[PDB]
RNA sequence: ACGAAUCUCUUUGCCUUUUGGCUUAGAUCAAGUGUAGUAUCUG
RNA sequence: GUAUGUAUUUAUUUUUAGAUACUAACAC
């Protein structure tokens, strides 16, 4: 057979490749054990490739001579990928291989804190029990805060526009909207990516 | 204003999802409309997609939890992974 | 985070210490690539 | 259990084709050279104009049988599997592909 | 015998294709576990 | 409609018939060969290639730097 | 149900802007054949060809 | 026909020693596609790359005297001349360039190519090069003019690999449609087509002496005796596919570089196989990555010099002890066929 | 009784209209707005 | 303030109100 397992097995070179920038591993669920050899193999060629062409146009762009207006938009994505790449890395390393800093140093660290807040005889700051004297303040200046980010915009985006918004009801009613806030500092153990 | 989820619109967001891929989001919401991307791929990861684990604990299912949740301090993130579950689900 | 819930249970109420060392724990999202933080702290959270 | 390669393959057609034109012979019996020019090179062979014409109809005959039986294979094809959403034709065909694949 | 490609990224004839076709093991680290016995151990000894 | 499935034969190139323009870079040159013939005690502590791209060290450093 | 019935319409067409662009393109080609077909055909039937 | 097999029995097969690994050098960035050697003076190498560049190994130590780059992309070939001071350089990049040696850059470039050009071979005495590539035709280009003098139409698909000889066919071919043609090039036509190979034929050398080549194809790596144009042998080969390379000592000892990492060295008169390693990848490596791009012999032929496709090069020496105490390989027995 | 042929149906084999490229996922992301030409829905 | 594409054969070859609408180099 050729034409038809041709152009298969060329687009799952292509599956393989995008999978290789998102650092998913890519596991035909079946295929023939030599052919994932190729295929590994090229696609390990290619990336390696890729990544010195990024490496070169980058240390060529830190000496800033004539590169392209696209160039540094792409030379960036491609760092940005490798950037995340190396985080993920970091991270699984640390699942197989465990916390790297030891029980030991870890009790020392503990108990130099220990010791200062002693020495310097510090309060454990309190949770901010509803009757707070500065509580609507405080929210005075949070909202602000948040809200300077959009106000020097000339038109704005409607994820923006969702958070002028939301904020702008945040003033009618500080008094729930501390309620609430408290209750997500309560139940909330899980967030949003 | 945010809203909640009709069996329609889920039902329509799954049916894109096996067209599209999982990539698309942004064209997942142009079916469906009065949601976001980020909605859509947020709730097909956490809730609809057919791959995650929703069934009964078993007697082993709590003992390994409270094992994790005793052992890592608040990281339902993590745990999850370890469980192989929706994190809102085992918290 | 192991540590950090413990030395800002020094200095903290267990409640906002386990609050800021779970919201460090989320989901990482470019485009395809996504992954979970499972170490190192996320320095654009307000109160990093 | 399996596969045929396409030479114990070719020798079966043979066969086939022989079974077949024994039976003609047959039925046939119930119902019932080399001259080349010293000019050209150019051979010719003397023929019965009978059997040729029982060859071109036993082809066009044979193509026909194919062709009809692969197209049932085609109605039923598409009329069995409904299950899945299927935008067209050619996508519930590569779906059942992929049943094949299984 | 070559399964098909069925991508997550590109689907250009608009195919339909059943969500399986769209779409870990390993135990945390013996490490971990020591570590965060020490502080809860630290804790205790911290606390008296 | 899409990718290359064959390339194109020299032999066609090889039948038509030449136009004769003059290119810059067939212009004449090297035009001829060549042939061979106390303090310190009170703290609190202190008293290899692999073959890969991403997993090398050289690369940990370059992000390591460039990232910030 | 509009929405519904809009999700069912842009899923189940996956012709594109070019190819449905073709596809009538070619049914206005072949319409013009015929015309001329049958304009042939009735020149015919008086007898000038 | 068993007299043929008889007489196979009777021979009994020209003795060698076995080879071993002397020398691994890494450094390169990307594969190492092809490799040639200073026909003269045997101190270097020349070795292509897959990251565009050529690097100039010294022979003796393995230190990396010079760099050249020039390429955009990857190298496929590098031919050096024997009575030029000249490196003919050739890649994927659609050209062909020359490279001074005594000044280190390029002087000339030839044009005229399609698309990549997978061939150099620099004909002996008339001052020729021969070059060809996915354009499925040969051309000979006049050294001094930079004229492709001649094209050579033909082929069916792609060439892979391109030879001269000084005598006729002074072109040898071999493409990816499983044939291999032997030049008139005068009258610009085939002299001889030899259409024995089943598949792609990846791979030629020619015999230093003899007169003839040794052609490769997936599992079957066969000789053909040029004039006549015969088949002459045949060598013993099981699944050892995929053939890159092939690589004649002076010593008549072919080599076969695999795909599947395996050196299999045979008896160039006999056919027999009498040894077969196995390359260790490397330390981060994939099992995928051990293979062997090219390889050739230097003007002795007592080392072996081999790119692979896990970023280095290797230098293969040949046993000093070995004789018959243990030598022995696989020992002479003609299956049937 | 089995040998032989035609028609019909089921199972296995063969795949038949059964996803044809690269780049920074190639980039981006909504009430959007007034009026106007023309289609047509009801008493 | 649309590339671009198709066609442009004349001179005679032997036998009752409006809602939902689509769109508009037309008005921030």
């Amino acid at each position: 057979i050729r034409q038809k397992k041709a152009r298969t097995i060329l687009q799952h070179l292509s599956e393989a490749w995008r999978c290789w920038k998102a650092n998913i591993p890519w596991d035909v669920p079946g295929m023939p054990a030599p052919i994932k050899k190729i295929i590994e193999r090229y696609i390990k060629s290619k990336a390696d490739a890729w990544v010195s062409a990024a490496h070169y146009n980058r240390e060529r762009i830190k000496r800033g001579a004539h590169v392209e207006k696209t160039m540094v938009k792409k030379n960036l994505g491609r760092l940005t990928r490798l950037w995340i790449k190396n985080e993920q890395e970091r991270q699984r390393q640390i699942q197989k291989n465990g916390p790297e800093i030891t029980p030991e140093e870890a009790t020392t660290i503990f108990s130099v804190m220990v010791e200062w807040l002693e020495s310097r005889s510090f309060s454990p700051i309190p949770f901010p029990p509803l009757t707070y004297k500065n509580d609507t303040k405080i929210l005075v200046l949070a909202l602000e805060d948040l809200k300077d980010v959009y106000a020097s915009k000339v038109r704005l985006n409607a994820s923006e526009r969702e958070e002028l918004a939301l904020i702008e009801e945040a003033y009618d009613n500080p008094h729930d909207t501390l309620n609430r806030i408290k209750k997500y500092l309560l139940t909330q153990r899980v967030f949003k990516p | 204003k945010g809203g909640v989820w009709t069996n329609v619109e889920d039902q329509i967001l799954k049916a894109a999802v096996q067209k599209y891929g999982t990539h698309q989001w942004s064209k997942v919401a142009s079916l469906l409309q009065k949601k976001t991307a980020r909605q859509s791929e947020l709730r097909w990861n956490e809730y609809l997609n057919p791959k995650l684990n929703f069934t009964e604990f078993s007697k082993e299912e709590d003992a390994q939890l409270l094992d994790l949740a005793r052992e890592l301090p608040n990281q339902w993130r993590t745990i999850a992974d370890m469980m192989a579950r929706p994190a809102q689900v085992c918290v | 985070f192991t540590l950090l819930n413990r030395l800002l249970r020094l200095i903290v109420d267990p409640n906002i210490a386990d609050y800021i060392t779970a919201k460090n724990n989320v989901v990482i999202n470019f485009k395809d690539m996504s992954h979970v933080n499972k170490y190192g702290l996320i320095r654009g959270l307000k109160f990093a | 259990r399996g596969g045929i390669s396409y030479d114990q393959l070719a020798k079966l057609s043979y066969e086939k084709t022989l079974r077949n034109l024994a039976t003609q012979t047959q039925n046939s019996s119930k119902q019932d050279k080399v001259q080349k020019d010293t000019k050209t090179g150019k051979i010719t062979i003397a023929d019965d104009d009978k059997l040729v014409n029982k060859l071109a109809v036993s082809l066009q005959s044979e193509s026909k049988k194919r062709y009809e039986a692969r197209k049932r294979q085609m109605q039923n094809a598409k009329t069995l599997y409904g299950v899945e959403s299927f935008i067209n034709d050619k996508n519930k065909q590569f779906n059942e592909k992929l049943s094949r694949e299984s | 015998k070559i399964p098909a490609a069925v991508s997550n990224w590109k689907n250009p004839n608009g195919y339909t294709v059943a969500l399986e076709r769209r779409v870990e093991n390993n135990t945390i680290n013996d490490g971990f576990m020591k570590l965060s016995e020490a502080l809860e151990n630290a804790d205790k000894k911290a606390r008296q | 409609h899409r990718p290359q499935l064959e390339a194109r034969s020299g032999a066609k190139a090889a039948a038509y018939t030449p136009t004769g323009i003059e290119h810059a870079r067939l212009l004449p040159g090297h035009t001829t060969l060549k042939y061979r013939k106390s303090w310190r005690k009170g703290t609190a502590f202190g008293r290899g290639y692999i073959n890969d791209m991403t997993k090398s060290e050289y690369h940990q450093e370059f992000l390591h730097k460039h990232v910030r | 149900k509009e929405m519904l019935a809009e999700a069912r319409a842009r899923l189940l067409n996956t012709q594109g802007k070019k190819a449905t662009r073709k596809i009538r393109e070619r049914m206005l080609e072949e319409s013009k054949r015929i015309a001329e077909l049958q304009k042939r055909r009735e020149l015919k039937q008086a007898g000038i060809n | 026909i068993v007299n043929r097999y008889e007489k196979l029995l009777s021979q009994r097969p020209e003795w060698h020693a076995p080879w071993k690994l002397s020398r691994v050098i890494n450094g390169h960035l990307g594969w190492v596609r092809c490799v040639a050697i200073d026909p003269v003076d045997n101190e270097w190498f020349i070795t292509g790359s897959n990251d565009t560049t050529m690097k100039v190994w010294d022979l003796a130590t393995g230190k990396l005297k010079t760099t050249l780059a020039g390429h955009v992309m990857t190298v496929r070939d590098v031919a050096v001349s024997d009575r030029h001071p000249y490196l003919f350089s050739v890649s994927e990049d659609k050209t062909v360039k020359c490279w001074d040696l005594e000044k280190n850059q390029i002087i000339r470039d030839y044009y005229g190519h399609l698309s990549g050009v997978r061939t150099v071979s620099i004909h002996p005495t008339l001052d020729l090069i021969a070059t060809a590539g996915r354009d499925s035709v040969i051309k000979l280009w006049d050294m001094r003019t930079r004229i492709p003098v001649i094209t050579l139409v033909g082929h069916k698909g792609p060439i892979n690999q391109v030879q001269c000889t000084p005598v006729d066919p002074q072109v040898v071919s071999s493409s990816t449609d499983a044939t291999v043609r032997l030049w008139d090039v005068v009258a610009g036509k085939t002299m001889k087509v030899l259409t024995h190979h089943k598949r792609s034929v990846r791979a030629t050398a020619l015999h230093p002496k003899e007169f003839s080549v040794a052609s490769a194809c997936t599992d079957d790596i066969r000789s053909w005796g040029l004039a006549e144009g015969s088949l002459l042998t045949n060598f013993e080969s099981e699944k050892t596919g995929i053939i890159n390379t092939l690589s004649i000592n002076q010593d008549d000892v072919l080599f076969a570089g695999g795909d599947n990492g395996v050196l299999s060295f045979y008896d160039y008169k006999s056919g027999h196989k009498y040894q077969s390693l196995a390359t260790r990848e490397m330390v981060g490596s994939l099992e995928g990555e051990r293979s062997v791009l090219c390889s050739t012999f230097d003007k002795t032929g007592l080392r072996l010099i081999t790119g692979e496709a896990d970023k280095s090069i290797k230098i293969w020496k040949q046993d000093e002890t070995a004789t018959k105490e243990s030598e022995p390989g696989l020992a002479w027995n003609p299956n049937l066929s």
